[PDB]
């Protein structure tokens, strides 16, 4: 009687399984939808660079594929699930997938389900806090890198420089962890770029704990904390967002600023779909196996 | 004018030989299935002999 | 396997669909010339041109 | 004999379901080429093409 | 850099219908399989006469 | 008598027998599609090893994989005794069928 | 590596620069000072010295 | 590589398809065989009556 | 040199084409009789009913 | 007869792809002539020349 | 019973010559690319002299 019992759970879960590959497959056909409209606005855009190009009719161009855009964002849904055009006033919408039912050991039941963050890199114009991956401005800077850090339990993103590994080796800094000092300047691994940390209770706000220190002979014994400032060398923002491109009459470098921070929008949204299709391969892998474990 | 009443009338035969064949093997089956569902009544003689 | 739906035939479908449009395309383009033919082209080389 | 279940039935089913999936993957190949799929094969490729 | 894209993409043909003609080989064997574990299950209507 | 009290306690070994086997037919299923899972891991691990590609991808590949690997683990079990996913801080824990 | 006048080969096993630098190593051009092990980049790979 | 694996692997169908075969013809003759063993002990009640 | 690299290595494709007709058949026949083979030990169940 | 692997097929597949390699080879030395390719061929002549 | 034994003990035999013929084609295989490899060299040198 228990094993039925199981039984028809993983075939609700099966079922519930092949509804979130519906929506997964739809949600992907919109970023593919949206990968091939970005990538012929940066083409026009490309196109734009010309000073003997009219840059008119190109704004019209990118007006119509705006509007495409737009189009494809809202479209794209199945039951009203569209895993688009989230609302990032939280910034963390999380959607799920049912998974499998698992029976605990000890006489426990419950149900598994896959997780899908929409955080700032896979939302598709943010409905409210127009914070999403279109409708913003990226940063463009040579050597610097867009962190997000949690401030008083709010997040933020923080454009900031960063240092290369190799540069900091040869200067003579001592290690330790994730944390570096090369001298009066100490730095923090917070991620695969090294960047500048102040000491400890400066910015007083409750920032996140980026590492903390020992001893280690010469390395004070404190908590770092990422520098919210130490602004980049040449701070370049892109002019307008995706979502509000005008050419008219914008110059060289607001269309270089421009380009780039298309370009950046796409790398992420390329990244986004990547996302999509492992998702859906993982969701294939696991309605195949739910399958398998209900025959046996 | 004779494009648009092309686009607007005329059909993507693709999709119709593929609605033609699922149509066909659809009969098919319900065929078989009427057939099995006029024998499956005889069942019953057996009981009474 | 179902016959109400098929998958394969509906990707090909699509993938018969985006050979017969850029097919026209290339049609015309080598019936006429024109690389920008119409301002369904890059419509700024048009517009210049 | 077991009247109520047929273990090398659902082994049947599954083999032909397996095969039904990879039949389905191998007439897309063949029909749209991509040796590598929409994003469902191995992504960094994809993102790099 | 086209070239590239093709190299990293594009699939020989040959191989991929070598697949198909493999795989629907197995689909047959394998349906003719599953045919034969169905007809297998109501021999033991013998013993009952 | 006591050759039929010996003829039931094999009736209840062999019931018991069909449950260990379909216990550890159900293990070995889960434990083919994690083989799989991991060979699959493997390739793309050994075709990231290339400079050229980008890592993030295949983190995220990796990541979705090893999910899959707990899916598998927590979710192949049949009775409770799953035979995986045990506890090993008492060192070795055994289990037994009744043969 | 030449010993002396003459060149040759020599294998010699490599330490990842994250080991080293997360168990707290001074670093100084090419060298490594982790312990009492000091390790050395000859190209791109960090050895023992 | 996958020419070893095939040789190591794969089995050459004929040889199968004789023993499904064989195995047929051995499972209707038990069949038989059980039917006439099972029918052959109400030979009893004869005498009784 | 070339030329008689050529006489000793190249074969007349003529009868190389024969024997490929020739071994189709061949195989053809063989199989046939297997089938034949197969389904001639069926002939024993007629004497048990 | 296995179904899965076909060693004629992988050999006639080798010879394609060595026929085909070959045949873009001197397609590229009879559309451009250059007995020496760019630098692909003997570098030294290359070099020299 | 020992004429089954030894029929067992030539099928182990079959599988163990099945591996070593596998062994024995990638091994000449690889001896193949290095004879062609090494007549590429003597070639390049008897042109360097």
């Amino acid at each position: 009687t228990t094993m039925r019992s199981d039984n028809q759970a993983l075939s609700a879960v099966q079922d519930a399984l092949g509804l979130g590959a519906a929506k997964v497959d739809t949600a992907y056909s919109g970023m593919e939808s949206a990968i091939e409209v970005v990538k012929e606005i940066k083409a026009k855009l490309v196109a734009a660079t010309e000073d003997g190009v009219d840059k008119a009719k190109i704004q019209e161009e990118i007006t119509q594929l705006k509007d495409q855009l737009t189009s494809i964002a809202d479209a794209a849904s199945f039951s009203g699930e569209n895993w688009l055009q989230a609302d990032l006033s939280g910034g963390a919408v999380t959607k799920s997938v049912v998974g499998s039912f698992v029976r605990d050991g000890s006489g426990s039941v419950a149900v598994k389900k896959v997780d899908y963050s929409l955080n700032a890199n896979s939302v598709l114009f943010d409905t409210v806090g127009d914070t999403g991956i279109l409708d913003k401005v990226y940063n463009v800077s040579q050597a610097s890198v867009t962190l997000t850090v949690n401030t008083n339990g709010v997040e933020s993103q923080h454009t900031v420089a960063a240092y290369s590994l190799e540069s900091l080796t040869e200067a003579g800094a001592e290690f330790q962890g994730n944390y570096a000092l090369q001298g009066g300047n100490s730095y923090v691994k917070v991620e695969n770029v090294w960047v500048r940390a102040e000491t400890a209770a400066t910015g007083a706000t409750g920032q996140e704990i980026a590492a903390t220190t020992t001893a280690a002979g010469t390395i004070t014994a404190d908590s770092w904390v990422v520098d919210v400032g130490n602004a980049p060398a040449a701070n370049v923002s892109a002019g307008q967002s995706v979502a509000n491109i005008n050419i008219v009459g914008m110059g060289a470098a607001a269309l270089d600023a421009l380009i780039s921070g298309v370009d950046a929008a796409l790398t992420d949204m390329t990244s986004a779909a990547a996302s999509l299709g492992s998702i859906s391969s993982r969701i294939d892998l696991q309605s195949e196996f739910v399958n398998k474990l209900s025959d046996s | 004018i004779e494009s648009g009443v092309g686009r607007l009338v005329d059909a993507d035969m693709n999709e119709e030989s593929t609605r033609l064949k699922a149509l066909q093997t659809q009969q098919q089956l319900a065929i078989q299935a009427l057939s099995i569902a006029n024998s499956d009544s005889q069942n019953v003689l057996s009981l009474f002999r | 396997t179902s016959i109400l739906t098929n998958n394969s035939a509906m990707a090909a479908l699509s993938g018969v669909r985006s050979i017969s449009s850029s097919m026209e395309d290339t049609q015309s383009r080598i019936s006429s010339g024109l690389r920008v033919g119409s301002a369904s082209d890059n419509a700024a080389y048009w517009s210049i041109a």
